[PDB]
């Protein structure tokens, strides 16, 4: 119950930790996405582009552990290998752009279309130009900025998030040359598919993966997992005809350079991000899964921690590891803003 | 202010209650 | 909306009780942090449930 | 070790005598008295040898059959035949119920067991002996027992079996001699109703402290299964009452285990009554109680006002307690305990209606950046919060508090906190709530989630066109659309990426 | 009404509303007010005396919709609690000093003997597999009490309603 | 992208007028009664998502998911629908009987449509 | 009840007698709300209760 007050014990860890009890339960799903969006983004961020032998070599080296720390892979201190200036050391790219679209849904007060976004994403494409070539047009980076759609409105159907989400999506995937860069279908489909993962995980419907797996878009059977592909829709007649004439270009000189991860290892990614997020039981070991993985671990904690978020509510996030993020204070402003302004908008 | 401590009740268990009671003061 | 004042009539007062006696009359009391003194000085009749 | 009735703890000297003579008795002979074991008294050897021997003769051993040999002879010498099919349990009641009849007091060695000096000493001691517990089981069994013949017998009577329990001749042959005190002793048929008033007690008794244990029980394993409304309901119990017994038994036990008890139990079964009654109360002032929260105008004047009362009172509990939906933002022990314990009063004066929640988010503001530099950084700090609200034209009618509140209003009454330490922050749902004329109510029942929708209750977009919204015809939506996005494209003077080769 | 042609009574609407209003069900008041419009706008007499039993009847029949909502959260938390079974230093604080521990309370306790029965009974959710006949939880049903008291552990002295005390018959 | 209507003027009085801290509750009946959906799947996940948020859900909400259940012909949802009602004691509207009964038809399952015919 | 008492108009105020003729013969002036309903042909409890059906008792009977 009580315990004798002594070495002057701080009554609230963090300045949120009792506010978050002030949401009703889709609300606290609907903080807990964008919270735990950041808080894995930010607990992957020091190992940034290792490998998952450099991962497990880093456990393996700080394995010794006091009983009351943290997973040495989590919040690593490790050196830095990037040395960014003044934002990107926190996180990455993608959440940066991640959290210029949360503070402009903020400001929004409800939806908003994408024109309200395209000159701030443009300005930190030009501010951070080997980033911008790095992840841009690439599945793993739309999908994680348009994770937060589906928070607008949570009981939105799939038709209407993926139509909303269209014109986002055109723009992130929009090449500024004429370079035609391909499967920009297939990235929507398998964007679309995710964002109805996250939606039914915002409305907390009995297993969300498997009636995402049913709901899903057709043709993209190879993002779900291996026991769930089974329900998904089959691949389109007119996805193989836009295949052919794809194909039937015949410039095998012609390469692509703005997509530089190729889209088969990003779904090879989320994949991964999707079996972690459904086999995880707590937040903090689905971000340990996440990030045990290698490779882009800021984009698969950022996949798996909002998924963890929109599952299990916000308070369920680690007040620790909250209050170890850089930016938290704006972020839960702005996912406290975003979460009572989604369900009266003042325009309509 | 003073606290009332009922010592009245006990003198009620003066009086040789097994005369009429045919002994009320076991189980019964 | 223009029926009556509030559709609860399933109220609980969670107030102080009225003094009974002695029935003080009036409660001028100096304040520091009141802002609402300026409607609660002067003469109100006093008629409710009670 | 180990301490029971068969061997005497060592108590204290100075404590204070249960019987009011040995209070007035002289203190040399207080300290006269010795320190003997309880049968060594008279009359403790006289219970110990007349009716716990025959308690313990129930018990296995190996001289039961002797000594009911002997009582069993007996018996059939008073009752012929008879009493040969009676039980031996039953002999040995026989047996202890005339031995405790014959029972006299007077001289010692003239053939009394024992004197009423004696009797007075033993009875003194063995409320001594007595905890707590030891004297509420002793007023349980006054209670039980003594008390109908109290309120069924006449002073005249008592003083009777005053006299009969002294026996002195002289003293009883002066009260028999009184012909109004012959008169005046008490019938029978009279006393017949001692019986029943005896059942009624030992009734209610029996309803507390065996219906106690099964109520608990139930209540304790699956209170949203057995709530006290439907265990009075199928008890037949008062709904009140049930309650009370609940709150009881739980207190008697920590209090018997030499535990704190659980506080918050009163107020978790009686949180409407708590908010209604339970009231500081000051020396020599009379209260009263409210009737009713407000004047009001009754739902039976008017037609719509019934069907509002009636379908209000439909999406409302009747009864709402600890684990139903409007205490579901309890998701922890912490949150349980911090709710229930110390706090439930403000928590549950907050806001009238029952939410999903006690307040609203507290979310921080950012500082106007200052042109004077680390010069003027300091001057934000200071040792107290300092907590400004709006005013003016807009703002400040108590007639539309929620509407002003609301955190989806455009046009919110504005708040924000200075903390000591330069933070700005905004205002919680108490702090917002201070600056209006107070609202001392509160409900318990409505549950906004249970309302009718579909019959009766179907919110149409006809209604809400008839205003026929048109941003053709009216552009101030436009102009706060345009007010709250973002103004940075304008230093760029289509939005297009970068291009890097 | 509409094969025969006739004219309900007054007692009849009456029965409808009262039976629509005792039903715990969700809509129920909704019918109960649609019978009375009905009334109203066929012209049938509403009464004072019908108003206030139909006041009196909602407030009663509060506990039949309660038990009826509450029953439908216990059959979620029982088939929670199936899918969990299927999926499958007390004196040393953090800085590690010694803080003090209270002391255990008698094992012959009372209060033990309930925090021990509470520990070690069967859980609330395997007490009834299938729920009330009528959106109600069981267990108002004294042989349904007996069960639940048999599989917690407890023999039930008050087996029979009339073996209850039934303190309300006393007179004196 | 949106809830239906807004809080302010469309709700009841007796409800309180649009208390903000329920708008979540407001929005999902709006989307639980709106009478031009037609997807059977979304009616079952927003039954799912209202019984978890602890709705009041009455005979308008089943019939309306059994209309969305008759056009796919979505006989075991319908009979899914059913067994819901009789386990939790709602009386199911005549309208409501008639869907499930189209619904079972149309796929041919003349079994089911004698049991439900049988029982109501 | 409230009574109110004025003797100003008598010869002699002070008259305890006058006081106790005067309450009881305001008293046996009084009609009773049954009596006033029987007069007028109305339900007793429809002329003090504020109940909307009530309102049609003071219409005519049409």
């Amino acid at each position: 119950v009580a315990k004798l007050q002594h070495n002057s014990a701080p009554t609230t860890l963090n300045f949120y930790e009792k506010s978050f009890q002030q949401l009703s339960d889709v609300q606290q799903r609907q903080t807990g996405l964008l919270i735990g969006a950041a808080v894995g983004d930010a607990a992957a961020r020091a190992l940034d582009g290792y490998t998952a032998e450099e991962v497990a070599a880093v456990a393996a080296e700080s394995g010794s552990l006091q009983d009351e720390d943290e997973d040495p892979v989590v919040f690593a201190s490790v050196t830095p290998r990037e040395h960014k200036s003044g934002l990107l050391r926190h996180h990455s790219y993608t959440f940066y752009l991640f959290s210029q679209l949360l503070r402009v849904m903020a400001t929004s007060r409800g939806d908003f279309p994408v024109q309200y976004v395209k000159n701030e994403w443009v300005a930190t494409a030009r501010a951070h130009p080997d980033c911008f070539v790095r992840e841009h047009a690439s599945l793993l980076h739309v999908l994680c900025i348009t994770m937060q759609l589906p928070v607008i409105y949570p009981w939105a159907d799939d038709s209407t998030l993926r139509e909303y989400a269209s014109g986002f999506l055109e723009f992130l995937t929009e090449t500024p040359a004429e370079q035609a860069v391909a499967s920009r279908e297939d990235v929507y489909a398998y964007t679309n598919s995710v964002l109805g993962v996250a939606l039914r995980c915002l409305q907390s419907n009995p297993d969300p993966y498997r009636n995402a797996a049913f709901m899903a878009a057709p043709g993209t059977a190879h993002v779900f997992p291996d026991d769930l592909a089974l329900y998904c829709p089959p691949a389109l007649v007119g996805s193989s005809h836009s295949r052919t004439e794809e194909l039937s270009e015949t410039d095998s000189e012609t390469v692509p350079l703005f997509p530089a991860r190729l889209l088969e290892s990003d779904v090879r990614v989320v994949r991964e991000c999707l079996v972690v997020a459904r086999g995880a039981a707590s937040f903090a070991e689905g971000i340990k899964a996440a990030i045990h993985l290698g490779g882009p671990v800021c984009q698969r904690s950022l996949i798996v921690g909002a998924l963890l978020g929109a599952r299990m509510g916000v308070r369920r996030i680690p007040i620790s590891w909250l209050s170890a993020t850089y930016d938290h204070v704006p972020l839960v402003t702005l996912a406290l803003q975003v979460a009572q302004w989604s369900w009266n908008p003042p325009h309509h | 202010n003073e606290a009332e401590k009922h010592h009245d009740l006990h003198m009620f268990y003066t009086l040789a209650w097994w005369k009429l009671g045919e002994g009320i003061f076991g189980v019964d | 909306y223009a029926r009556g004042q509030h559709p609860s009539y399933d109220m609980v007062y969670a107030g102080p009780m009225p003094e009974i006696f002695p029935m003080r009359r009036d409660f001028r009391k100096p304040t520091r942090w009141d802002f609402h003194d300026i409607e609660k000085q002067g003469k109100y009749r006093t008629s409710g449930p009670y | 070790p180990q301490w029971d009735l068969w061997q005497s703890r060592p108590r204290s000297e100075d404590m204070d005598e249960a019987l009011q003579p040995f209070m007035d008795m002289p203190k040399s002979l207080k300290d006269r008295r010795y320190d003997i074991p309880w049968w060594a008294n008279p009359f403790g050897a006289w219970y110990l040898q007349n009716i716990l021997s025959l308690e313990l003769l129930k018990l296995k051993s190996k001289t039961n059959a002797e000594k009911i040999a002997t009582y069993r002879s007996y018996m059939r010498s008073l009752a012929s035949g008879k009493d040969n099919t009676m039980s031996d349990d039953d002999v040995i009641r026989n047996i202890i119920k005339e031995r405790w009849k014959t029972l006299e007091f007077g001289d010692r060695n003239a053939g009394y067991p024992c004197t009423f000096g004696d009797y007075i000493q033993f009875l003194n001691e063995w409320f001594k002996s007595l905890d707590e517990e030891g004297m509420q089981r002793l007023r349980e069994h006054f209670d039980r027992r003594i008390r109908p013949l109290l309120a069924v017998m006449s002073p005249v009577d008592i003083l009777w079996l005053e006299a009969l329990t002294q026996n002195s001749p002289h003293n009883k042959e002066q009260l028999q001699r009184k012909i109004a005190f012959q008169t005046s002793l008490g019938t029978p048929e009279f006393f017949d109703m001692s019986k029943r008033l005896r059942y009624e007690i030992n009734e209610d008794y029996k309803v507390r402290d065996e219906l106690g244990p099964e109520l608990f029980a139930l209540w304790s394993k699956a209170p949203e299964r057995w709530p006290p409304e439907r265990l009075s309901k199928m008890y037949g119990l008062d709904f009140t009452l049930v309650r009370k017994i609940l709150v009881w038994h739980h207190f008697k036990a920590c209090y018997d285990a030499c535990v704190e008890p659980d506080w918050s139990l009163p107020k978790r079964l009686f949180a409407l009554e708590w908010i209604r009654d339970v009231r500081a109360r000051k020396h020599g002032l009379f209260y009263g109680k409210m009737r009713f929260a407000e004047q009001k105008i009754t739902f039976y004047s008017d037609r719509f006002l019934f069907r509002d009362l009636v379908n209000r009172r439909e999406a409302s509990y009747a009864n709402v307690w600890e684990m139903d939906d409007p205490y579901r933002f309890l998701q922890t022990e912490q949150d349980y305990e911090d709710y229930w314990g110390d706090n439930y009063d403000v928590y549950r004066r907050m806001f009238p209606e029952m939410i999903g929640r006690t307040g609203e988010p507290v979310q921080q503001y950012g500082q106007m950046p200052i042109w004077a530099g680390p010069h003027r950084q300091h001057a934000n700090k200071s040792e107290h919060n300092w907590m400004f609200a709006e005013i003016g034209v807009n703002v400040g009618h108590e007639a539309l508090k929620k509407l002003e509140l609301d955190p989806t209003n455009e046009k919110r009454r504005r708040f924000v906190i200075r903390q000591p330490d330069g933070t700005l922050r905004s205002a919680k749902m108490s702090e917002m709530r201070a600056w209006y004329w107070k609202e001392e109510w509160a409900d318990f029942r409505f549950w906004a989630p249970q309302m009718e929708w579909g019959i009766e209750n179907t919110p149409s977009q006809e209604q809400y066109q008839e205003h026929v919204p048109d941003t053709t015809d009216a552009d101030f939506r436009k102009q706060r659309r345009i007010q709250s996005r973002p103004v940075k494209w304008f230093y760029e003077s289509e939005v297009r990426w970068p291009d890097v080769i | 009404i509409l094969k025969k042609d006739l004219s309900p009574s007054r007692r009849t609407y009456h029965c409808m509303i009262f039976m629509h209003l005792s039903s715990g069900e969700e809509g129920g008041t909704a019918r109960a007010l649609r019978y009375l419009e009905a009334m109203e706008r066929a012209g049938i007499q509403v009464r004072p005396s019908l108003l206030k039993k139909i006041v009196r009847v909602n407030n009663a029949a509060g506990y039949k919709r309660d038990m009826k909502r509450r029953a439908r959260r216990i059959m979620q938390a029982r088939e929670e609690y199936l899918a969990r079974k299927e999926e499958g230093r007390a004196d040393v604080d953090a800085e590690g000093n010694s803080i003090l521990e209270p002391l255990a309370v008698s094992p012959t306790s009372t209060l033990a003997w309930w925090e021990k029965w509470k520990r070690e009974t069967v859980s609330k959710h395997e007490l009834f597999t299938e729920e009330g006949a009528d959106g109600t939880p069981k267990g108002e049903t004294f042989e349904e009490k007996n069960e639940a008291l048999r599989m917690m552990g407890i023999t039930s002295s008050f087996q029979t309603k009339d073996l209850v005390p039934q303190p309300d018959r006393q007179k004196l | 992208m949106h809830p239906r209507l807004s809080g302010q003027g469309v709700f009841p009085r007796y409800g309180g007028g649009w208390m903000h801290q329920f708008g979540h509750v407001y929005a999902l009946q709006q989307e639980l009664l709106n009478a031009e959906a037609n997807n059977w799947f979304r009616a079952m996940e927003l039954w799912h998502t209202a019984r978890h948020e602890g709705v009041a859900m009455n005979v308008s909400h089943y019939t309306n998911i059994l209309r969305q259940c008759v056009p796919p012909t979505a006989w075991e949802a319908s009979l899914m629908v059913l067994k819901q009602m009789r386990r939790e004691n709602i009386r199911p509207d005549v309208v409501g009987v008639g869907c499930a009964l189209a619904a079972c038809a149309d796929a041919n399952r003349s079994e089911e449509v004698e049991k439900v015919f049988s029982c109501f | 009840a409230g009574c109110r008492i004025n003797l100003k108009a008598t010869n002699n105020p002070k008259s305890p007698t006058h006081t106790v003729e005067g309450v009881f013969e305001a008293v046996k002036a009084l009609r009773s709300v049954s009596e006033i309903a029987a007069s007028r042909g109305k339900v007793p409890h429809s002329l003090i209760y504020n109940i909307y059906p009530y309102l049609e008792e003071i219409r005519r009977r049409k």
